[PDB]
RNA sequence: AAAUAAGCCAUGCGUCUAAGUAUAAGCAAUUAUACAGCGAAACUGCGAAUGGCUCAUUAAAUCAGUUAUCGUUUAUUUGAUAGUACCUUACUACAUGGAUAACCGUGGUAAUUCUAGAGCUAAUACAUGCUGAAAAUCCCGACUUCGGAAGGGAUGUAUUUAUUAGAUUAAAAACCAAUGCCCUUCGGGGCGGUGAUUCAUAAUAACUUCUCGAAUCGCACGGCCUUGGCCGGCGAUGGUUCAUUCAAAUUUCUGCCCUAUCAACUUUCGACGGCUGGGUAUUGGCCAGCCGUGGUGACAACGGGUAAGGGUUAGGGCUCGGAGAAGGAGCCUGAGAAACGGCUACUACAUCCAAGGAAGGGCAGGCGCGCAAAUUACCCA
């Protein structure tokens, strides 16, 4: 009370002392009620302070008085603002050593209590109360302020504040009247995850059944069933667990702990991020075991007495959520697939590691939109560390399914350093099986990631089977795409390609005339068709030549200077007349070429040659193709008349076509 | 006498002109206030729409703000260092706008050691400047002052960290 | 205090009501956009004689304006108020003519129960929420999510919520509230953005004539279905 | 050059004839010529 | 002198560039874009927003601290003689850096909140052109 | 129904509704007595940015059209509007304070509320303002019988500053070549606003000698029945923010009459910028520090002369259109004034007096020779 406050200062001020002499103007505009937060700011920094001499007087006193303005809930606005700011700037600018008086008056009765003994449990203390329900709430609430104001500077103080924070916690623990012991427990909770990162070098093992009764008895038999929704002040004080190398053996004190963890995880209408939380829970454990000699402490306990018993369970939720639901967040693929990327150098044996690999690839043959590519190349490093258990001589067809993935994988990469995984990956592919083939690509693909001089070389080599040949083709198409360092890069890779398919052309028996035709079919022609459009005129010639080359030997497949270019495409028209095309050649190699001829008598020729082109297509990718030239009409203003000529010729091509066709 | 009005002045063309009408009470401008350092003396300016300024002479304390780690606290203000456009104002101590002020340190050494832990200016989240860790060191840190002292009542502001923080020390050098 | 002939040619006086005019209080409608509950009495309607008489008229509660009661005498009374006498069981309602004044249209309860007022803005209120205001300067909290700018609303009236919405349409006919064409009720035909200030629409009648009003002058009133019965 | 910066010497109008000069100087002239000479150089 | 800064961005964080589009059909210069000036007054810059009115014409002095003239002519119509005549105005306009200046170029200005006593007007367009100097006509 | 003066001379001159405060020692009463009806005095709220007078003038600066406020203030209007508890007083608190006016008395002085002393008493005047209660209120919601919910997070507003978000991804290496892919009967089927803003808005960290979040008045008086209450309606007054209206302030292009016995002008109160701040309601050389070299002009700047129209279109008519309150200088109120309403000092007149002191600064009318000529009219209907 202000009132009663006021004439208390004034009978401290009756005693007339020395120490309190100078300090009385100070003294008096705190408990006048309009200058209290200047007079705060006055007192501590300013000309004025506190002469450490008469220290010793006036800090009892002011400590008092300090903490009576601290409680007084009259001038104080709502919310934050009120009177929670006003004990934040208090405790934020008192000093840590009047700080254990400011404690002392602030704990009354559980100033001189005792919740550990040499026994467990102090049961005697714990059936009876000294402070109302209402009254531990405040206490708690300024407790929370001391320790997120003092940080470290708590470790003189370690040995009553942990006392009074588990007294409150195992009263309402004990008491699951609602509210006011669940905002007991809750802040409590806060605090607690707050002190345990203030204080790394205290000693936590006296008192074990604490945390036990504070986590097994009301929450864990319904601990995901509860945590669907939102993160809570359990986990946040589990997290700071797993970060803590000395708190991580508290979790080992009931086995089903980290099984009801995963099984949040596994529970799949989590709302995303309790599931990355739990997710970074293991990834603190992990890094922990991971740890050198400061964790290694405490290392062995979590290796053989944690993880080991649930690895199993572990990989069953992570691929239960890797194939169940249709969305997946970005946050949570890209942090699970990191935990998988962590947790797979503490596996040694395990359960479910052809599932893990069929995830994998599955998780490769994945879209883009889906998955990033840092997150391919996460779960390349998983692909690398799962393959070397002995899993896959047995189930064969799997082990063809992933060579599927690892070659396919080659020309989608753009980073040498993923590149260099790459070939790791299938260096220890060679190792675990065929196996001089499949060593031959490694060393092709290895000095193709090895450098200019060596890359020559690798192409060379290779200039001097089908398992064999796909990486080296996939490979050999990105290198294709390259524009040019040099320029040899792409000319190198245009013969091995030549040389490929030529082998092709020799393997001409039957049941590898299916195989090797389906190949030459999907890998390579759609490279030549998007490689069309690649703006780079080496690497346009380079496609030239392997096309060229392809007509020349294939034909019995049944899907297949400036005077002189000119020359080139009359003899285009008049094939084109003589033989209509085959369409999907004409909309995807020819017009994009023809067009960049244009953009590069070369126009007119061009645009006659299009202009023979648009009969021998189809209408319903003609349409497109219209939107797209009237698309190139409104988004490109720099060549006007060449995008109209070209339209002009088009619809007399229109015009044509619909004559004919009555 | 003091206005805002444009009729004293020569024109575009280099022309004076009579134009001769009275002073109007919306062409109205009031003297101007020299915040200086001392114990607060705030008068409060009624205005038009009967709208209150605060016109503050004497200010000691603003809360200056730490924003890279995420904090602002109350600290006094010591003495001006510096102000880009007068001598006169860094002569007898005049807080405006766009000021750099040097300002206590403790309530963000004390919100350092408290949120992370380590010492400062006696893992690897905690990062300092080595330079604004010599302010720390000195205790006395380099602030600009971003709100208008004489139109609002207080001198607040934000901390100069990094580019501003340099740049500043060299033109004290200067 | 204006003068007879200062007053706006919309709301008319004839050589009879002195030399002075009243001018209308402040209000929702504006002032040259306005007709006050004294020229809607006793100069329009005549259901009155003089100041004191519509005085007596005003001072207890027999006329409602917009569902409310209106007190004082120069209460502005713009476009599309209704306006309920209870003691003649009447409802008056404000539309132009085609030559550009006030018109009185008597109407009972059924169509005396909405008003179509046109959109003004929409925008997000204070604590986070969209808020639309109409002409008539009431805002509307919690809108329907098309409902934007140049709309028109079936305002309920007697709880004030949004009961439909006609859109900004070129094929919807429209009212001129403005302009040297004003009031002449025809269809939107055109519209021309013209960025960088004052867009307009073209606009044609029942009877072919063709003619540019700008955007703010313009009133959306439907596409065929006439919400307010304009008088045959 | 600018608006004060430099000084303008012009015979203001209403600044000319303010006060007069009073010679309020207790010594008798003779005694003070001879004093200027006679500082910490002499 | 201070360190010139765009007055909200934080630029001092251990863990970009604001400008806007005027609109009105124009397009940023590359300048504007990335180019590491600093001007308060410019539109692309600065927070000065343009609108109103848009207007063009000739420069006359480029040779000014980012401010230039431009000599308006326009024709009046004398009704004493019943006749068109040459009248030539002087505006002001701020300009940004972010353009390539010339003398005699036919320059695009818009309209702004009043920057000094005469600038309200800040160049959004310059068009190249071989324009001479005072003896030099064109209504525009 | 048309009807020079300079100088003399007299006369003439706010605000109350059922709805803030009534113990008038004020009137008028009775069938349940704090008050009740009428209600002077006084406190409280509103009002007087004008009705209209005088006279050295204002030569695209006013003004007119024509823009803009993303550069600003706005009482009143009318419309929406405010989720903000707990948080060590508990061995507590739970019908909130004190002032004054009117009034009653005792007076002083030549001098009217010019006022002194003494005693009261109210507020929608000024002012504080944890509490019945173990709950309250927002966002999530598992499980689900529409069941309605286990249990998880969280605790306004105004100012000022820093920061983040202002919206599908940024390894944006995506989406765009759906020009496909699959089935099929070959017909087909399936796969916030703005032109624009750092705007509006939301949040974190704090900050304020900082506000608001109703301790008010009138009228009806109903449901649940713990018959001890708990709930309840219509208004008046007041309140934060956003509107809207009424304004005000700047501001963009064009348009004045004549003149070269006016060709240089500005920098002679900075003249043109840009940077930084101050002050303003806001922009701005508007003002202060730093520097750069300008700006206008024979296409008529500048100077000089003083003789100071626009819209409505048969027509005429009709409509709209700077400086002072005895003289400079400074201040006060209010949403709006540099009110001239007040104050202060100086200057200049002038009045009463008991000679100590004290209040105050207009127009209209008649004469203007000794001889002359339109009412000192009545009412807000």
């Amino acid at each position: 009370d202000i009132e009663l406050q006021k004439l208390a200062l004034k009978a401290i001020l009756t005693w007339k002392s020395e120490g309190i002499k100078p300090y009385q103007e100070h003294l008096e505009y705190l408990l006048d009620e309009a200058r209290f937060k200047n007079e705060l700011t006055v007192l501590f920094q300013g000309d004025n302070k506190i002469l450490p001499e008469h220290r010793s007087e006036v800090i009892p006193v002011l400590l008092h008085l300090l903490y009576g303005r601290a409680i007084s809930r009259k001038g104080a606005a709502s919310g934050r603002h009120g009177l929670h700011a006003t004990r934040l700037a208090i405790i934020r600018q008192l000093d840590v050593e009047d700080m254990g008086s400011f404690l002392d008056i602030g704990l009354g009765p559980l100033r001189a209590i005792r919740v550990v003994d040499e026994q467990g449990v102090r049961e005697s203390v714990f059936a009876h109360e000294p402070l109302p329900p209402r009254k531990q709430v405040g206490l708690l609430n300024m407790l929370e302020a001391v320790i997120n104001e003092l940080g470290t500077s708590v470790e003189p103080y370690m040995d009553a504040l942990v006392n009074s924070v588990l007294y409150c916690l195992v009263n309402a623990c004990r008491k699951l009247n609602e509210s006011l012991y669940r905002v007991i427990r809750t802040t409590a909770l806060k605090s607690l995850s707050r002190l345990f990162q203030n204080a790394p070098d205290f000693n936590w093992v006296p008192y074990r059944e604490l945390m036990v009764k504070e986590i097994i008895s009301p929450r864990i038999e319904k601990l995901p069933v509860e945590s669907t929704q939102g993160v809570s002040a359990t986990w946040r004080l589990m997290a700071t667990w797993s970060s803590l190398p000395k708190a991580a053996p508290f979790l080992n004190v009931d086995k089903r702990i980290l099984p009801k963890i995963v099984e949040t995880l596994s529970i799949e209408k989590a709302k995303d991020e309790v599931k990355v939380f739990a997710l970074d829970i293991l990834k603190n454990l992990i890094n922990l075991a991971q740890a050198p000699e400061t964790e290694s402490q405490f290392n062995e306990l979590i290796k053989t007495e944690l993880l080991d018993p649930n690895t199993d369970l572990i990989l069953k939720t992570i691929g239960g959520v890797l194939h169940g639901q249709s969305d997946i967040g970005r946050e949570l693929l890209s942090s699970a697939v990191d935990t998988v990327v962590v947790f797979a150098p503490m596996i040694e044996v395990s359960s479910h590691i052809q599932d893990m690999l069929e995830i994998a690839t599955w998780l490769l043959n994945q879209p883009l939109r889906k998955v990033n590519p840092k997150v391919k190349g996460a779960i390349l490093l998983i692909l690398k560390r799962f393959i070397e258990l002995d899993d896959l001589q047995s189930n064969q067809e799997l082990q063809r399914k992933v060579y599927s993935t690892i070659s396919a994988l080659f020309g989608f990469f753009k980073d040498k350093q993923n590149r260099q995984t790459l070939a790791e990956v299938l260096d220890v592919f060679a190792r675990r099986e065929w196996a001089q083939e499949v060593s031959d690509i490694c060393r092709g693909l290895n000095s193709y990631v090895e450098d200019y001089n060596t890359r020559l070389a690798a192409f060379n080599s290779i200039t001097k089977t089908l398992d064999q040949w796909m990486p080296l083709v996939h490979n050999l198409l990105y290198f294709i795409q390259q524009p040019e360092e040099f320029g040899v890069l792409s000319s190198n890779s245009a013969d091995g390609l030549c040389k490929f398919i030529s082998a092709v052309e020799s393997v001409w028996a039957t049941p590898d005339q299916a195989a090797w035709i389906d190949v030459v079919a999907n890998i390579i022609l759609p490279a030549i068709y998007a490689g069309s459009r690649d703006p780079s005129e080496t690497v346009r010639r380079e496609i030239l030549r392997v096309f060229g080359f392809l007509v020349s030997h294939l034909p019995q497949w049944e899907l297949v200077a400036v005077s002189r270019q000119l020359q080139a495409l009359r003899v285009l028209e008049a094939a084109n007349d003589k033989r209509e095309f085959r369409s999907k050649h004409i909309s995807q190699f020819f017009i994009p070429l023809f067009e960049h001829f244009i953009f590069d008598g070369l126009s007119a020729q061009a645009t006659n040659t299009i202009a023979a082109l648009t009969l021998s297509l189809e209408w319903q990718q003609y349409r497109a193709i219209l939107r797209r030239f009237i698309s190139y009409v409104e988004s490109k203003p720099d060549w006007q008349k060449r995008v109209v000529r070209l339209l002009e010729k088009e619809v007399d091509a229109l015009r044509t076509a619909v004559a004919s066709k009555k | 006498g003091i206005s805002r009005d444009s009729r004293h002045k020569r024109s575009h063309t280099g022309a004076k002109r009579a134009f001769y009408r009275k002073k109007r009470a919306f062409e109205l401008g009031r003297q101007p206030a020299n915040t200086r350092i001392g114990p607060k003396r705030i008068h409060i300016v009624r205005t038009r729409g009967g709208n209150h300024k605060y016109r503050a002479l004497r200010l000691d304390s603003g809360n200056f703000a730490w924003g890279s780690e995420g904090c602002t606290r109350k600290t006094r203000i010591i003495g001006v260092v510096y102000h880009p456009s007068n001598n006169e104002l860094v002569r007898t101590n005049t807080l405006t706008k766009s000021a750099v002020v040097q300002i206590d340190a403790a309530p963000f050494r004390q919100w350092y050691e408290a949120h992370y832990g380590q010492p400062l200016g006696r893992a690897a989240h905690g990062k300092v400047d080595p330079a604004l860790e010599k302010q720390f060191e000195a205790g006395r840190l380099y602030a600009i002052i971003s709100s208008r002292p004489g139109q609002s009542g207080r001198a607040d502001g934000y901390i100069l960290e990094g580019e501003e923080l340099a740049f500043y020390q060299r033109k004290l050098h200067k | 205090h204006q003068k007879r002939l200062s007053a706006p040619s919309h709301w008319l006086l004839d050589k009879l009501s002195g030399a002075y005019a009243p001018r209308p209080s402040t209000g929702p409608h504006k002032l040259r956009d306005c007709m006050p509950l004294i020229v809607f009495v006793r100069n329009r309607l005549k259901y009155a004689l003089n100041y004191r008489e519509t005085k007596a008229i005003m001072m207890q509660r027999l006329v409602k304006v917009d569902g409310k009661v209106r007190t004082d005498i120069t209460y502005p009374a713009g476009f599309m108020d209704v306006i309920t006498i209870e003691k003649t069981g009447e409802n008056f309602r404000l539309i132009y003519d085609t030559k550009g004044r006030f018109t009185v249209h008597r109407i009972t309860d059924e169509e005396a129960k909405y008003k179509l007022g046109k959109v003004k803005r929409v925008q997000l209120g204070r604590g986070g929420v969209p808020f639309l205001v109409t002409h008539d300067a009431r805002t509307i909290r919690y809108p329907d999510p098309l409902i934007k700018v140049n709309d028109t609303v079936k305002i309920d009236l007697e709880t004030g919520k949004i009961t439909d919405f006609i859109k900004f349409d070129t094929g919807a006919l429209a009212m001129i509230t403005g302009g040297r064409n004003m009031g002449r009720v025809g269809v939107i035909t055109h519209r021309e953005r013209h960025d960088g200030g004052f867009g307009i629409v073209h606009l044609k009648d029942a009877l072919d004539n063709t003619f540019a009003t700008r955007e703010s002058n313009v009133f959306v009133i439907g596409s065929e279905k006439p919400w307010i019965s304009l008088p045959k | 050059a600018s608006k004060g910066r430099k000084l303008r010497y012009t015979v203001h109008e209403k600044l000319q004839n303010f006060m007069a000069p009073e010679d309020r100087r207790s010594w008798e002239e003779h005694a003070i010529d001879r004093l200027f000479g006679t500082l910490f150089g002499q | 002198r201070a360190f010139l800064k765009q007055p909200h961005i934080f630029l001092n964080s251990k863990v970009r560039r604001w400008y806007k589009d005027v609109g009105l059909g124009f397009k940023t210069p590359k300048t504007a874009i990335e180019g590491h000036y600093i001007d308060k007054k410019c539109p692309f810059t600065g927070m000065v927003s343009i609108r109103g009115r848009i207007l063009t014409g000739r420069v006359v002095s480029t040779k000014m601290h980012r401010t230039i003239i431009i000599r308006r002519e326009y024709l009046h119509y004398i009704p004493k003689y019943n006749r068109y005549e040459k009248r030539h105005k002087n505006l002001a306009a701020h300009v940004s850096p972010a353009f390539r200046v010339e003398e005699g170029d036919m320059v695009v200005v818009g309209q702004c909140r009043p920057l000094s006593k005469t600038v309200r007007f800040n160049v959004l367009r310059v068009l190249p052109r071989t324009g001479k100097s005072v003896k030099k006509f064109q209504k525009f």
